[PDB]
C-alpha cells in the first residue's frame, strides 16, 4: 500500500528534518496533513510530480519514482502533530492514508532553572527543567508538558506529579527519573 | 437506438415486411461481434475514473491556455464540469459498445454538440485532444483484448470525427 | 468554507444506534466518511458525488449513509458493535481535480457496560511561595481526575476571557489503575502567569462528553450526562 | 425503437451510470440464446398466412355475427381489412420478439390503436378474440407443438421465448 | 401583426372613426423617439448571444436539477433546444420592440407555447427564471448600465422604451 516513515520525530527547536512517503503503484497525486490536537486534519500540500514551497515545509512528488516527501525546515514548537501522507494511487477513485509520523518539538531552552515545587490545593511540579531529561505505582507522575509564555517570550517545560499516601513527599517523588544534579528543591 | 438490430427492423418496417434472412443474418452478426464489444465495455465500466481522469490531464496539458480568466478553466468549478464532460462522453462509448452501435452518442452526445459549445465558448479541440489521448494510450494485450481495443478505439475515433 | 461535523462525542452502548451528520458550505459536490482506527490509520469507508454513492468499501450491513443535498451526508450505524469505537471523519472535494478539506470528527466509543462512565474530579492548585520569590513568576496546576472514557476539554477562565496564554494541556490523559480493564483517566494542565498577576486578588473548567437521552440510567450513582465541571481560586 | 441492449442502456441512464456487471450478464444471457431467438422468429414468419387466417376465420367460428350484415367483416372490404389488420399485428410482434423489447410494438402498432378502432367502430372483445388465437398459433409454432407442421430444430427448451412472444399478444389483447 | 400606428388604426376602426387628433400626436411623439427606439434594438440586437447564454447559463446557475438525468437541459440535444428557445423568444421580443407593438410576439411566438410546453415536459418555472434574467439583461443594454460592455450613445432618459421592453418580457412569462 502507502509505507511511511519515520513513524515518530523528536526534533528540537530548530532542527530540520524530512518525512518519507513510498507507494506501490502508479500516483496521480499526493496530499500532505498535519493532524492537530483536537485531531482536525490540516491540509499541508497537495501536489501532482512537483515541488511546492510553504513557509518553513517544502514537497515533493516524485511520479515516475513512485515517492514522495515532507522537508521541515527551523523546526519550530507550532510544527508539532501527525503528519500524514495520502495517495490517489491505484485507481484514483480514493486516498490511500499512510501509518503517519509522530512529530514533536521540544523547546530550546535559554536559561534552565530545574527545581521541584509543591502545590497549596485551592479548597509536586517539577517546572523550569532542561530539555535532555526526561521523568518517568500509586504515585502519579504525567509526561512533560512544554508551555510558553509569548509575552514574555519564555518556553517552560515542566512536569507534575501527585499522589494522596503520606509516605510520599516531593523530595524524591522524581526518584526513578533522571533529575539534574543542579536541581533547587526547597 | 440505432444499432444492427433496430437499423433492419426499421427497413423492414418500411417495406411492411416480416423479417427475413437478411434480417436473421444481421443479428447473426451482432451476437458474433457481441463478446469483444462487451468485453471493452467492462474494461471501460471497471476503470472509468482513471481513463476520464487521465484524458482530462492529457486536455489541459495540451492547452494550458485554457485555464486564463475568460478561459472555460479560469475556476475550479469550470476545470470539474470539463472533466464531468469527458465522464458523459465516455458514458455514452461505453452505452454505444454494449448496445453494437453509435445510437447513444448520437442522441445523447452529438446533438446539440456544437451549437452548446459554441455558446459556452468550449473549443472542440480540447474535447478532441482527450479522445485522441485515451485512444493512443490504450495497450493491447495489457488494457485488453485486440478485437476490443478496435471496438474501443473505434468509437472513439466515432467521437473524435465528429468534432471535426 | 469549511467542513462541519456533529456530533464532536458520543458515547452508548452495544446495540443501540448513533447517526453523525456532516454538512459542507464549501462550492463542492464531493463527500466521503472516513474511520481513523487507534492505530491513527485512515481508511475510506463511502464516497458520494450528488446523491449518487459512488465508492463503498465492504463496509458490513449495519453502517448505512443517507445523502439528501450534495452539500449533506449523514451515516447512521444500528446495532452498534464494540470494535466500531474510532474517529468518524467526513471529508469533502471536488470529484474530478481537487484536494479533500477534512471536517472535525466524531469519536464513538462503544462500551460493554454503560456503568462504566465517571464524569471528571476538577481540584485548581495554587501558586508555590518559593516560587513567587525565586522565579518572580507563579504557576497554577489543575488535575481532573477519575473520569472515563477521554472525552474531556479543558480550558483556563480567568475573568470571564480563556486564556491560551501560558497554558500547557497534557496531550495524553494518564490511566489510573492500568491492567485493571476500563481505567479512569487523570489529566494534569498547568497556568503560568507572573507574581504580580497573581498577587492581586482563575477558574479551571473541563467540559465532559458522556451518556444522554438515548440511555438507559438505572444505577444508583447520578446519570454521567455530558456537562461542565469546573474549579475555582482567587 | 429499442431493443434488448438499448433498453438497459436507457435504464442504466436514467441513473447516469455505466452499465452495471449484473446487466452485462443478462445480455450475454441474451447472446448466448441468440440462435434459438432466430429459430423462434423464423417459426412465425414462416407459418405467417397460416397464424393470421387461423386466427381471423376462428374469430368468425366463434362469432358468426360479424359476418352478419351490420357486422364488421362483412363485406370483402371489411373482412380484407381485418386480415391485414392480423398480419401488421403478427408483424410487430415478430419485432418485438427478434428485438428483445415491446418497444417498436408499442410505438409503431399500439399507439391510438384503441382510439383508431372506437372511431371506426371495429369490435375490440373480438380483435383479442383473434389476437389470442394468435398468441397460441403462434406458441405453437414456437414450442415446436403445432399439430399440422413441424419444423426440424435442435432440442431445447424454448419455454422463456414462448412466454415473450405471449407478453407481447397480451400487450396487444390489452391496449384495447 | 399590427405596429403602433396600425394599433392605433384598428382601435380608430372598431368605432368607425377617422384617427383622433389626440392619437396623431400620440404618434408624433412615438416618431419623436424614432432614433432612440433605434439604439434600443441595436443595443439588445448587438448583444443577443451574451444576453441568451447569460440568461439559460444562470437559469442552470439557480438550479442545477435541470442538468442531472431526467432534467430538461441535460442532453447536448435538450441544452441546443433551450438555447435556441431563449435566443426565439429575444427575436421576438425585439421584434415587439421595433414594432411598437406585442402582436408579433402574441401571434407568432406565445400562441400555444405554454401548451407546446405542457406537452413536451419544458419547466415552465425555469423557462420564465430565464426570460426575467434576459429582462434584466436587456434593459440594461438598453439603458447602457451593463457592466462588462458600454455602446456609445447619446445623453437621455430612455426610460420609457426600457419598460416597454420589460413589459414584453412579461408578456412572456405570462403566457405559461
Ligand atoms: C426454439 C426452441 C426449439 C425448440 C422447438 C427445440 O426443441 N430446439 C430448438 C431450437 C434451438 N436452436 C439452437 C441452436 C441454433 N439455432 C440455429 C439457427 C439460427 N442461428 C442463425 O444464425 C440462424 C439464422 C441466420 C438461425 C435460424 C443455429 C445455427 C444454432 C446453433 C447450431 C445448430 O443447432 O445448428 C438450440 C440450442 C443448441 C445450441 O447449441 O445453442 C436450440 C434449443
Ligand atoms: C436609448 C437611450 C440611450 C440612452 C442609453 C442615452 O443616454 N442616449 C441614448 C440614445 C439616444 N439616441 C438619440 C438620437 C439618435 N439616435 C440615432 C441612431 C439611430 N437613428 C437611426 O437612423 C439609426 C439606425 C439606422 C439609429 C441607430 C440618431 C441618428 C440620432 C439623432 C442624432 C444623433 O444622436 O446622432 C437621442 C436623443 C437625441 C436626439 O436628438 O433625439 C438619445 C437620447
Ligand atoms: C472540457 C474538454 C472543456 C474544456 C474546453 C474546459 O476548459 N471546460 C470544459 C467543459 C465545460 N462544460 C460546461 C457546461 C456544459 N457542458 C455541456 C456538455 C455536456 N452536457 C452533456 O449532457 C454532455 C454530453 C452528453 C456534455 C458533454 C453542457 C450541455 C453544458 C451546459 C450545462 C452545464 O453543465 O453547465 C462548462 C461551463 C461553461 C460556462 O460558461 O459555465 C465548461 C467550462
Ligand atoms: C380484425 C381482427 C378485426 C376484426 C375484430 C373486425 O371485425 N375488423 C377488424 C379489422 C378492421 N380494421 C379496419 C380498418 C383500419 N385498421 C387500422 C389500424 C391498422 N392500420 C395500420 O397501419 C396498423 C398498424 C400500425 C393498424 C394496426 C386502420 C388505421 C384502419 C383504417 C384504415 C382502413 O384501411 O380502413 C377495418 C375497416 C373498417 C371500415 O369499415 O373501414 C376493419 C374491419
Ligand atoms: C429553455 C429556457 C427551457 C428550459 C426551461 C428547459 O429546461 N428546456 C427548455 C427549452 C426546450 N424547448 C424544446 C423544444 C421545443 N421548443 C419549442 C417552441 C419554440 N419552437 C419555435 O419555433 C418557437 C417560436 C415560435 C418556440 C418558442 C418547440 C416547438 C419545441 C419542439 C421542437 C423541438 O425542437 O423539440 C426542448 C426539447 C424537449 C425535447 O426533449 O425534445 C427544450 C429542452
Ligand atoms: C372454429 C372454432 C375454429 C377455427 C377455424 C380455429 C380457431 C382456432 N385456432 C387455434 C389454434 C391454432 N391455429 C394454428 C395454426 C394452424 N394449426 C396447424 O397445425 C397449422 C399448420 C395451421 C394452419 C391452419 C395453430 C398451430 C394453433 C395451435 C393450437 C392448436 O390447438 O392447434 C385455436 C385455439 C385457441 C386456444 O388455445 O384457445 C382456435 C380456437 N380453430 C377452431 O376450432
Ligand atoms: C449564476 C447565479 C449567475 C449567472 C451565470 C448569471 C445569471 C444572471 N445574469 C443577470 C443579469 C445580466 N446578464 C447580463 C449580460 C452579461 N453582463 C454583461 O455586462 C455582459 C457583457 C454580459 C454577457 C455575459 C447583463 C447585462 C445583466 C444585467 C444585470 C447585472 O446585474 O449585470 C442576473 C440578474 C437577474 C436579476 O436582476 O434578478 C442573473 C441572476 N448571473 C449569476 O449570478
Ligand atoms: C479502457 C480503459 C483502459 C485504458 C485505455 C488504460 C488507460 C491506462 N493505462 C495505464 C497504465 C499504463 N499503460 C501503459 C502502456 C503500455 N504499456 C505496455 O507494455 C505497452 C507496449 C504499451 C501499450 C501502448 C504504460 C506504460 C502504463 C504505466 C505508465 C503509467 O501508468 O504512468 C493507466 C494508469 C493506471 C495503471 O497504472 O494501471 C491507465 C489509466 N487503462 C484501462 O483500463
Amino acid at each position: 500500500q502507502v509505507e511511511q516513515s519515520p513513524s515518530a520525530l523528536s526534533l528540537h527547536e530548530g532542527t530540520s528534518s524530512a518525512l518519507r512517503c513510498n507507494f506501490t503503484t502508479t500516483t496521480r497525486s499526493v496530499q500532505w496533513f498535519r493532524q492537530n490536537s483536537r485531531g482536525s486534519l490540516i491540509n499541508l500540500f497537495y501536489l501532482a510530480s512537483g515541488t511546492k514551497e510553504n513557509g518553513r515545509l517544502k514537497s515533493a512528488f516524485d511520479s515516475k519514482e513512485l515517492y514522495s516527501t515532507l522537508h521541515i525546515r527551523d523546526a519550530q514548537l507550532e510544527d508539532s502533530g501527525t503528519y500524514f501522507c495520502a495517495a490517489e494511487a491505484g485507481s484514483f477513485n480514493k486516498l490511500t492514508f499512510g501509518a503517519g509520523t509522530r512529530l514533536a518539538v521540544s523547546p530550546y531552552i535559554q536559561n534552565p532553572d530545574p527545581a521541584v515545587y509543591q502545590l497549596r490545593d485551592s479548597k509536586c511540579l517539577f517546572t523550569d527543567f532542561d530539555s535532555q531529561t526526561n521523568v518517568s505505582s500509586d504515585v502519579y507522575i504525567t509526561d512533560k508538558c512544554v508551555l510558553d509564555m509569548r509575552s514574555m517570550d519564555f518556553k517552560s517545560n515542566s512536569a507534575v506529579a501527585w499522589s494522596n499516601k503520606s509516605d510520599f513527599a516531593c523530595a524524591n517523588a522524581f526518584n526513578n527519573s533522571i533529575i539534574p544534579e543542579d536541581t533547587f528543591f526547597p | 437506438m440505432k444499432s444492427v438490430i433496430t437499423t433492419t427492423i426499421s427497413a423492414a418496417d418500411a417495406a411492411g415486411r416480416f423479417p427475413s434472412s437478411s434480417d436473421l443474418e444481421s443479428v447473426q452478426g451482432n451476437i458474433q461481434r457481441a463478446a469483444s464489444r462487451l468485453e471493452a465495455a467492462e474494461k471501460l465500466a471497471g476503470n472509468h475514473e482513471a481513463v476520464v481522469k487521465e484524458a482530462g490531464d492529457a486536455c489541459f496539458a495540451k492547452y494550458s491556455y485554457l485555464k486564463n480568466p475568460g478561459e472555460a478553466g479560469d475556476s475550479q468549478e469550470k476545470i470539474n464540469k470539463c472533466y464531468r464532460d469527458i465522464d458523459h462522453y465516455m458514458r455514452l462509448i461505453n452505452y454505444s459498445l454494449v448496445v453494437g452501435g453509435t445510437g447513444p452518442l448520437d442522441e445523447w452526445c452529438i446533438a446539440g454538440a456544437r451549437e452548446v459549445y459554441r455558446t459556452l465558448n468550449l473549443p472542440s479541440s480540447s474535447y478532441v485532444a482527450a479522445f485522441v489521448f485515451t485512444r493512443d494510450r490504450l495497450c493491447v494485450p495489457r488494457d485488453m483484448s485486440a478485437q476490443a481495443g478496435v471496438e474501443y478505439g473505434a468509437a472513439l475515433d466515432y467521437v473524435i470525427n465528429s468534432l471535426c | 468554507t469549511a467542513v462541519f461535523q456533529t456530533p464532536n462525542y458520543h458515547v452508548t452502548q452495544v446495540g443501540n444506534e448513533v447517526s453523525f451528520n456532516c454538512k459542507q458550505t464549501l462550492g463542492h459536490d464531493t463527500m466521503y466518511w472516513y474511520k481513523q482506527d487507534s492505530k491513527k490509520l485512515l481508511k475510506i469507508m463511502f464516497s458520494y458525488n450528488n446523491k449518487q454513492l459512488i465508492v463503498n468499501e465492504t463496509v458490513p450491513r449495519r453502517f448505512s449513509p443517507q445523502s439528501s443535498d450534495k452539500a449533506h451526508l449523514n451515516l447512521r450505524i444500528k446495532s452498534v458493535e464494540p470494535e466500531d469505537s474510532a474517529v468518524y471523519l467526513c471529508a469533502s472535494s471536488f470529484r474530478w481535480v481537487g484536494e479533500q478539506y477534512f471536517g472535525p470528527g466524531t469519536r464513538l466509543t462503544v462500551l460493554e457496560d454503560l456503568k462504566n462512565v465517571f464524569p471528571p474530579e476538577v481540584a485548581v492548585f495554587e501558586p508555590s511561595a518559593a516560587a513567587a520569590s525565586h522565579t518572580q513568576k507563579a504557576t497554577l496546576v489543575c488535575l481532573a481526575t477519575g473520569f472515563y472514557p477521554d472525552h474531556v476539554e479543558l480550558s483556563w477562565w480567568v475573568n470571564g476571557k480563556e486564556v491560551h496564554s501560558g497554558v500547557c494541556t497534557d496531550p495524553q490523559p494518564l490511566k489510573e489503575q492500568p491492567a485493571l480493564n476500563d481505567s479512569r483517566y487523570a489529566l494534569s494542565s498547568r497556568l503560568r502567569v507572573s507574581a504580580t498577576f497573581w498577587q492581586n486578588p482563575f477558574r479551571c473548567q473541563v467540559q465532559f462528553y458522556g451518556l444522554s437521552e438515548n440511555d438507559e440510567w438505572t444505577q444508583d450513582r447520578a446519570k454521567p450526562v455530558t456537562q461542565i465541571v469546573s474549579a475555582e481560586a482567587w | 425503437m429499442l431493443d434488448a441492449f438499448s433498453r438497459v442502456v436507457v435504464n442504466s441512464d436514467s441513473k447516469a451510470a455505466y452499465v452495471g456487471g449484473s446487466d452485462l450478464q443478462a445480455l450475454k444471457t441474451f447472446i448466448a440464446d441468440g440462435n434459438k431467438r432466430l429459430d423462434a422468429v423464423n417459426s412465425i414468419v414462416s407459418n405467417a398466412s397460416c397464424i393470421v387466417s387461423d386466427a381471423v376465420s376462428g374469430m368468425i367460428c366463434e362469432n358468426p355475427g360479424l359476418i352478419a350484415p351490420g357486422g364488421n367483416c362483412y363485406t370483402n372490404r371489411r373482412m380484407a381489412a381485418c386480415l391485414r389488420d392480423g398480419e401488421i399485428i403478427l408483424r410487430y410482434t415478430s419485432y418485438a420478439l427478434l428485438a428483445g423489447d415491446s418497444s417498436v410494438l408499442e410505438d409503431r402498432c399500439l399507439n391510438g390503436l384503441k382510439e383508431t378502432y372506437i372511431a371506426l367502430g371495429v369490435p375490440t372483445n373480438s380483435s383479442v378474440r383473434a389476437v389470442s388465437i394468435m398468441k397460441s398459433a403462434a406458441v405453437a409454432f414456437i414450442s415446436n407443438t403445432a399439430s399440422q407442421r413441424k419444423m426440424a430444430t435442435t432440442d431445447g427448451d424454448c419455454s422463456a421465448l414462448s412466454s415473450e412472444v405471449a407478453s407481447y399478444c397480451d400487450k396487444v389483447a390489452a391496449a384495447i
